[PDB]
DNA sequence: CCCTGTCTGGCGTTCGCGCGCCG
RNA sequence: GAGUCUGCGGCGCGCG
DNA sequence: ACGCCAGACAGGG
């Protein structure tokens, strides 16, 4: 199956919001910019054609693969709706 | 090859010819062949002169007097292929003669009126109505006659019912409600039973003591004695219980149409309805029906005999009258020519109707020819039912088999006047009667089924649609070999035997021997025995009787074996099967598909397009050979020449063979050593395997040819034309189109290359300002012409063959208006035995190719021979058909003892015989192998130890003798292949025909991306290119919304099929590999509001607040 | 005028796909 | 800097 | 053809 769904599936209070979360995630991931990730160094997400998959392959295996770690947050209302586009397009990138 | 056939009934008749019920019904239907002077007057020119003699008296001026003299029809216009190249209806010319008579001195005879063009059937018994071959399937449904069925809810009394085929013509029902009234209907409100009686000369007194001595219902009848009480007078006070408001003057008029000619029936006056009468109820009939006009009063033998019958069927036993609908001496069957020859009456009536018109504008008496007749009614008569009719569809020539079958089977749906399609529980279930008269089994499974069945072997149609069964008479304990087809009535009369009984030629042979009175098991004596079965095929249809052992296998089961033939493909290589039940012979010869010799003689010269053989009566005939030609289901039509140059033949010897015969034999499918074993997953319950060596010899090939078309137009922004000119890429993809427009032939075209070439224009009506600057700019003097040529769409082409083209000067084709021209490009392509296909034995198991082995790894015997197919065991344990283990046992034999054999139905081989020839196949297995220089393995030693551990083999015999032994029940050791250990255990093996089913379009697999959408709902769709969406219906949106997939759900209702703005940026965002926008409203609703709208009301979406928000955008603001 | 009963009037009746025909 | 127009209603049969 | 629901009107106090 996937990565540790059973994993994921415990860290959130409902089985549909997982899925929300890890979308949400994959969106930004691609909108400002794909180096949008907190555990690229060492072991971090591939392919196979060359090790390419660094780059841009699938957006969302890369969310999961991150909220496996303990590094993202997930709330109802952690930051301001606004405020956050804002700060996210001044720190990242690649456009 | 050897032949051995086992069962022994003696077959005293021949199986008819199958398409005997088409071929001489649509004979007897237009007796043309035979000079008016020949008597069958029936069809054609029974309906002729049922409506030729027009009489038309007073009203102004009359006496007109037109009548019939001789019909005649003879050059057809063009031939049968002629009419298949160019879209051509084969029908004959009629034109009878005819005379019209004047009151006046004068009788002008206009001679010749071709009105109709009617179709001509073909030698084997289809038609061809326009490009494609058609047929006339037969119909059932109640006869003509009066029987007295049981009350519908109250469980008191039962209700009398006189049936009178035409439509128009009275339906009478007698019923006696005694509180106060009696009930008979003719069209539907009730007077009395008496009104009716009383007008035709029966008084209350009379009638009462006569029909009543024996019955008390006589007291409903006398009841309203006011009405009884006149005559003559009873007779306007009825027409006056009809309802128009009509004169009450009118002498004998209305009560003529239910007497004599017309609504009742012109049925061959004595068997055709009497016979129904004299048995069933009513001794006299005094003309066909109740008819009578010599004296202005009426006589009626049949309205008192059938309520005669009800109060007698409801008081006690006068004999038990309660009519068993199905049994098939009551429900009639309709062969092709009766419904032509209806249609034909129809038509007639129509012309008629104008002619009488015409009687008065003529001014004076020359108004014979054009004056009294206009073909307009009859061509567009018939022309409807040939062409719309519900009954006419594709000939399923899978295998001429096939299409016999889809000849022969027998439907109750049709004119819509008989029987529809949401009432029928007991017409649908398979009545007694259908016995050797409709098939059992040959009911499509479907919701289209029971309505829908095949008739019997020796099945055939007498003289009215009563399937006849033959059974042979015995005279004491003496059996004949006599035969009388009898009606389904008759039949109940006598006690039948079956055909298994046994019998030392003349003489029963068992004193307690099994008979069947009425649908009843009776154990009858041989005294008794008064007639006999004439053998178990009759039982069936033809399309069943080619099963092997059908004796051992589940009914149902039994009816995907016949179903499944149907869709046999003719492979190139045809191969009989191993095992045969014997009508494969006569099904392609009965059948049109190999190409007999007719008289004895030599070969002179045997070409690959025709044999012209030399008969010793000195003359010799040139036999074209058709080819390749293109079925009506794309399948191939080749007769392959069999007999060499200079050679002997013998009458009715195969000189080609048929598309699928390999000799004179039915061939679909070819016979392949199998092993009944479960491999990894390959072989799922219904997936079955397949070894790469037979498609090395091409063993699974077959041919199919397709008919690609396009025409050249006329636009009104310029004629379409057509030439080698492709306006704007390459030169590369001109080539194959050699001539100049067409594509050469032999050429390899692929999917995605030019099969013809055509030029139309780019815009509605005007230039492109964006697209004028885009041509300026590299050349501006660019063919303005839009590139609009007939492309390979997706799937594939093979090679062309042939081409078509029509230009301007048409020669003798019908082209079509604004159509300036056509070009037909037919192509080609060898398929070979792939996965995707599906393939089945006789019996029942079906299945699909799971996986291609090479003979390298796959089950191989002792000796190096290796298994062609691999058929998994689980499917036949649940499933209920040993025969075809039977049938692998037997052709085990036959693979080692080189032969073929031949086991009937219920009376063929038996396992003691077939352990037999397993015992001689011992010998040529393991003999070989004893003197060849070896013996036995430790692998054939190891299997052997853990087969006495089972119980296979009696422990302490030796490996010789019960390898034997082991062989004997049907199995042989093998070793893995892979491996090259055994597999511990005997596995069975053996010779299995299996047949190859047609690859449908729905076959080859369909993936859209994006493509065409609806106009009206903005829902997309495909068809010749575009694949076209898959549905996703209410029950798979449950499956999601189970699921937390909302957005999945959206996508699915929006950016995939409704939301025309959400799919155009949808497209575009996945191009830039961007986020796909979000959903606009889906066009659906837009359309579902409107169409809402269209209607009184008015749906408005709302805000936060209850105010407008709008799903419009904003065209919905005016101006 | 009431309650009960009876015929009466309206709708529904798997799901998707192939092919071929026809105005 | 490509995009129009056709495939509809019904009927028949066949798959699972 | 059937089955089912819902209905509107007519008969017996
Ligand atoms: N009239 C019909 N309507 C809908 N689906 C039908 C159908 N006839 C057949 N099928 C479907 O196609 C399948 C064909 O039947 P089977 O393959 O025999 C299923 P099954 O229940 O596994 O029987 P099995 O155990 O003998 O294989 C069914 O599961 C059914 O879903």
């Amino acid at each position: 199956a996937e990565p540790g769904i059973d994993k994921l599936f415990g860290m959130v209070d409902s089985k549909y919001r997982l899925t929300v979360v890890v979308a949400k995630r994959a969106q930004q991931l691609l909108r400002h910019g794909f180096k949008n990730t907190v555990l690229e160094p060492e072991e971090r997400p591939k392919m196979q054609t060359l090790e390419g998959l660094f780059d841009d392959p699938n957006a969302v295996t890369w969310a999961m693969k991150e909220l496996l770690t303990g590094r993202l947050v997930f709330g109802e209302n952690l930051v301001p709706e606004d405020r956050l586009q804002k700060e996210m397009e001044r720190l990242y990138p690649v456009e | 090859m050897e032949i051995k056939r086992f069962g022994r009934i003696r077959e005293v008749i021949p199986l008819p010819p199958l398409t005997e019920i088409q071929v001489e019904s649509y004979r007897r239907a237009l007796q043309a062949d035979v000079p008016p002077e020949k008597r069958e007057n029936v069809g054609i020119q029974a309906a002729f002169r049922e409506t030729f003699p027009i009489e038309e008296e007073d009203k102004g001026k009359g006496g007109l007097v037109l009548d019939f003299l001789e019909y005649r029809l003879g050059e057809p216009p063009f031939p049968q292929d002629e009419c298949r190249e160019k879209d051509l209806t084969y029908q004959a010319p009629l034109y009878a003669r005819l005379q019209l008579i004047h009151k006046d001195t004068g009788l002008i005879k206009e001679d010749e009126v071709f009105l109709g063009h009617i179709p001509l059937m073909t030698e084997d018994g289809s038609f061809i109505i326009n490009g494609a071959d058609r047929v006339i399937v037969s119909q059932i449904h109640r006869s003509p006659g009066v029987y007295f069925t049981p009350d519908p809810a109250r469980p008191g009394r039962y209700i009398a019912s006189i049936i009178p085929l035409p439509k128009r013509g009275p339906w009478i029902d007698l019923e006696v409600e005694p509180n106060g009234v009696v009930s008979m209907k003719v069209n539907k409100r009730k007077f009395p039973l008496v009104l009716l009686l009383r007008v035709l000369g029966y008084d209350q007194e009379t009638l009462a003591r006569e029909l009543g001595a024996y019955g008390e219902l006589v007291q409903g009848l006398m009841d309203e004695s006011v009405f009884a009480m006149r005559p003559e007078e009873a007779l306007i006070r009825l027409f006056t219980l009809l309802r128009p408001g009509d004169p009450p003057k009118r002498d004998k008029a209305v009560a003529y149409v239910y007497g004599l000619i017309a609504d009742p029936r012109r049925y061959d006056l004595g068997e055709a309805g009497r016979y129904k009468a004299e048995e069933k109820l009513g001794i006299r009939l005094s003309g066909r029906t109740l008819a009578r006009f010599e004296d202005g009063e009426f006589k009626d033998e049949v309205f008192l005999p059938t309520l005669r019958y009800l109060f007698a069927l409801t008081a006690g036993v006068p004999g038990h009258e309660v009519d068993d609908i199905d049994h098939l001496g009551n429900r009639r069957i309709r062969t092709v020519g009766e419904l032509m020859t209806d249609q034909f009456r129809v038509g007639l009536a129509r012309l008629a109707r104008g002619v009488r018109e015409r009687m008065l504008m003529g001014s004076e008496d020359s108004l014979t020819p054009a004056k009294l007749v206009n073909s307009r009614p009859l061509e567009a008569a018939i022309r409807e039912f040939f062409s719309r009719s519900q009954l006419s569809q594709f000939k399923d020539e899978t295998n001429p088999l096939s299409s016999l079958r889809h000849k022969r089977r027998i439907s109750a749906l049709g004119p819509g006047g008989l029987t529809r399609e949401r009432a029928g529980f007991d017409v649908r279930d398979v009545h007694r009667t259908h016995y050797g008269r409709i098939c059992p089994v040959e009911t499509p499974e479907g919701a289209n089924i029971g309505l829908i069945t095949s008739l019997a072997a020796y099945a055939r149609v007498d003289e009215l649609g009563f399937i006849r069964t033959p059974y042979r008479r015995v005279v004491g304990g003496v059996v004949t070999d006599e035969v009388v087809y009898m009606t389904a009535t008759e039949e109940d009369r006598y006690t039948i035997a079956q055909a298994n009984t046994p019998l030392e030629g003349n003489r029963i042979a068992a004193e307690r021997v099994v008979a069947r009175r009425k649908g009843e098991p009776v154990i009858v004596s041989p005294e008794e025995v008064e007639f006999m079965d004439v053998s178990p095929k009759q039982v069936f249809s033809v399309n069943t009787n080619l099963i092997p052992f059908l004796e051992h296998d589940d009914a149902n089961r039994a009816l995907m074996g016949s179903n499944m033939q149907t869709q046999a493909v003719p492979l190139i290589r045809a191969q009989a099967p191993v095992v045969m039940t014997g009508l494969e012979e006569r099904v392609v010869r009965d059948s049109l598909a190999a190409l007999y010799a007719e008289e004895d003689g030599e070969v002179a010269k045997v070409d690959g397009n025709r044999i012209v053989v030399r008969y010793e009566d000195g003359r010799l005939v040139e036999y074209p050979l058709r080819r390749f030609y293109r079925s009506n289901q794309g399948t191939a039509l080749d007769q392959r020449p069999r007999v060499v140059v200079g050679q002997r033949v013998r009458k009715g010897d195969l000189l080609a063979d048929g598309p699928a015969s390999e000799n004179g034999f039915l061939a679909l499918g070819q016979n392949v050593l199998v092993a009944i074993m479960p491999f990894d997953g390959y072989n799922f319950e219904d997936a079955i395997v397949i070894s790469e060596e037979l498609l090395k010899r091409d063993f699974y090939t077959s041919i199919h040819i397709e008919r690609y078309e396009i025409e050249a137009r006329d636009t009104k922004l310029g004629p379409e034309r057509i030439t080698r000119d492709i306006p704007h890429l390459s030169e590369a993809a001109l080539r194959d189109l050699d001539e100049e427009g067409v594509v050469r032939i032999g050429a390899e075209v692929k999917p995605g290359d030019i099969l013809v070439g055509r030029t139309s224009f780019k815009g509605e009506s005007e230039p492109t300002p964006e697209e004028r600057l885009l041509r300026s700019i590299f050349g501006e003097k660019a063919r303005d012409v839009k590139d609009t040529s007939l492309r390979v769409p997706p799937g594939e082409g093979g090679i062309v063959v042939r081409t078509v083209r029509l230009r301007r000067g048409d020669p003798g084709v019908e082209l079509k208006p604004g159509v300036r021209e056509v070009v037909r490009v037919y192509v080609a392509q060898k398929r070979k035995l792939q996965v995707g296909d599906k393939l089945a034995n006789r019996h029942g198991n079906k299945g699909v190719v799971a996986k291609i082995l090479p003979v390298e790894d796959m089950p191989h015997l002792p000796d190096g021979t290796p298994v062609d197919v691999i058929l998994n065991p689980l499917g036949v344990p649940s499933r209920m058909n040993l025969g075809q283990i039977l049938e692998t046992h037997l052709g085990l034999a036959g693979y080692f003892l080189g032969q073929r054999y031949i086991s009937p139905i219920f009376d063929g081989a038996k396992e003691p015989e077939i352990k037999e020839l397993l015992a001689q196949a011992f010998e040529v297995y393991f003999g070989k192998r004893k003197g060849e220089g070896f013996g036995v393995d430790k692998r054939e030693v190891e299997v052997l130890r853990r087969a006495e551990k089972l119980g296979l083999v009696t422990p302490g015999k030796t490996p010789e003798e019960q390898l034997k032994e082991l062989f004997l029940q049907g199995k042989v050791v093998l070793y893995d292949g892979r491996t090259g250990e055994p597999i511990e255990g005997p596995i069975v093996v053996g010779q299995m025909f299996i047949m190859k089913l047609y690859h449908m379009v729905e076959d080859k697999m369909h993936a859209r991306s994006t493509g065409p959408y609806s106009l009206i709902t903005q829902q997309p769709l495909g068809g010749k290119a575009q694949f076209g969406g898959q549905r996703f219906g209410e029950m798979e949106v449950w499956a999601l919304e189970a699921y937390g997939a909302a957005h999945t759900l959206q996508e699915m209702l929006t950016l995939k099929s409704d939301d025309i703005e959400g799919r155009n940026a949808a497209y575009e965002a996945i191009i830039k590999g961007e986020d796909v926008p979000e959903p606009s409203v889906p066009e659906s609703f837009r359309v579902l509001v409107k169409e809402l709208q269209a209607l009184a009301l008015d749906v408005q979406t709302l805000d936060e607040k209850d105010n407008p928000v709008d799903i419009f955008e904003g065209l919905a603001s005016k101006r």
